[PDB]
């Protein structure tokens, strides 16, 4: 459940 | 004497096959090309000067011309891709990796500046330049035994140009040209001019912008202690990058996130997560989500640093990007939480900021938020303190707030509520 | 943060 940086 | 000179005027010096001549032009050509305000780099190009301005980086015997040239490449290079490409199409890569050894250092410098802005240009010009060589005559000017007997300005240039070897995707840079510029970088990191730190952050972020195992390559070499040293740092030019490698090490594994966890990360948090810019907020509440994305051992110390009260300060009162950060962190605090954790959340005060976001507009932090209150919610049906729960959210408004979430458009969004309202609140 | 840097005039 890690995200990846937002846009 | 050499200012402003037409571009025919230029041309024609440069055409003379007068040395001397060819000098005062090129020259003419770089004071042009270095104004401020639209300097002609397109007028420069299609009067055909790169190719000359190329044959004159190899004139060894007339050190003053190469300098001009290599300036004057530099800064058609540093316009739009396809002025970078002119620059490339005319042969400078080569050209200028030989100038790298010109026992004359501006003129090493200045190659160092243009091979900066051609690999700074995407992956294809990066992976061209290191496959022409220039990694090894790069490191070689920074093998002296202390970084600071070296020229400030030529060593922030160094180290700016490393970056952009280390920069962009699609692909990440070749896994051997890391490993090789990977123990100048960690020397830089420890180098005490802000420029130079500033910049070896940056070149740390892109490398671990990535895959686990380029963020392993990057942790193996010991480098976490030192980035969280300059995540306190007061520059935030340096806190900047030093936080966004921080945040794309605690993507990684969870034995990752513990280095990080471990070398002291967490006590700098206050500060960030309530930074006066907007984009260091974000930055450290994206990352604190992934720590809360965590093992429980890491959620318990992201509680013990007193950071949850923060989390609901964000919560509360932030820009609206670095609130919807701070509704993943708790989703995922609460999604791998124990219930002890869990009710701690509540205790800190999260109910009723989480219960006023969910009149925003956004969907996707409607569902993140419902997803947290679910979670909540199973947690107090553990502790047969479901209705304690139900009054609180009731209380401030909450339960409004959802009531009316079920005529929403989105599925998910109608489907979520409906299942609180009839299995929390009868 | 730029990827290019132009060598300014002194």
């Amino acid at each position: 459940s890690k995200r990846a940086r937002p846009a | 004497g050499t200012v402003n000179w037409s571009v025919e005027d230029i041309v024609k010096g440069i055409n003379s096959n007068n040395l001397e001549s060819q000098l005062q032009a090129t020259q003419a050509a770089r004071k042009l090309l270095s104004r401020e305000k639209q300097p002609p780099i397109d007028n420069i190009i299609r009067a055909g000067l790169i190719p000359k301005f190329v044959s004159f980086l190899g004139k060894t015997d007339c050190s003053p011309i190469q300098f001009e040239s290599a300036w004057a490449l530099t800064n058609i290079a540093s316009g739009t891709s396809e002025q970078t490409k002119a620059v490339v199409d005319g042969g400078a890569i080569p050209a200028f990796i030989s100038l790298l050894a010109s026992p004359h250092a501006h003129i090493s410098e200045q190659a160092v500046w243009a091979l900066g802005n051609i690999a700074g240009d995407g992956s294809a010009f990066r992976d061209l330049v290191i496959k022409h060589g220039a990694i090894d005559p790069l490191l070689a000017l920074l093998a002296v035994p202390d970084l600071s007997t070296l020229a400030c300005g030529y060593l922030r240039n160094l180290t700016w140009t490393l970056s952009n070897l280390c920069r962009n995707k699609n692909p990440a840079p070749p896994l051997d040209a890391v490993e090789q510029i990977l123990p100048t970088l960690v020397r830089l990191l420890h180098h005490n001019d802000p420029e130079v730190l500033a910049d070896s952050c940056w070149a740390i972020s892109y490398l671990t912008d990535g895959p686990n195992e380029r963020i392993e390559m990057v942790v193996k070499k010991g480098v976490v202690p030192q980035l969280v040293k300059l995540l306190g740092a007061t520059e935030l030019p340096i806190v900047t990058p030093a936080l966004r490698a921080i945040g794309n090490i605690v993507t990684g594994t969870d034995e990752q996130t513990q280095k990080v966890i471990d070398a002291g990360a967490l006590a700098v948090f206050p500060s960030l997560l309530t930074n006066p810019k907007t984009n260091i907020q974000k930055e450290a509440t994206w990352t604190m989500s992934n720590i809360t994305a965590g093992r429980q051992d890491q959620i318990q110390q992201v509680v013990n640093h007193g950071l949850v009260p923060f989390l609901v300060g964000v919560l509360s009162k932030a820009d609206f990007k670095t609130q919807k950060e701070a509704a993943w962190a708790i989703t995922n605090y609460t999604s791998g939480g124990t219930v002890e954790q869990i009710v701690y959340l509540v205790h800190c005060g999260i109910i009723e900021p989480l219960m006023n976001l969910l009149s925003a507009k956004d969907t996707k932090i409607i569902q993140v938020i419902l997803d947290a209150i679910s979670n909540i919610f199973q947690a107090a049906e553990k502790l047969g303190e479901t209705e304690k729960l139900s009054i609180m959210i009731e209380e401030c408004g909450g339960l409004d707030k959802i009531e009316a979430l079920q005529r929403h458009e989105n599925e998910s969004v109608y489907k979520a509520s409906l299942n609180l309202i009839e299995k929390y609140f009868s």
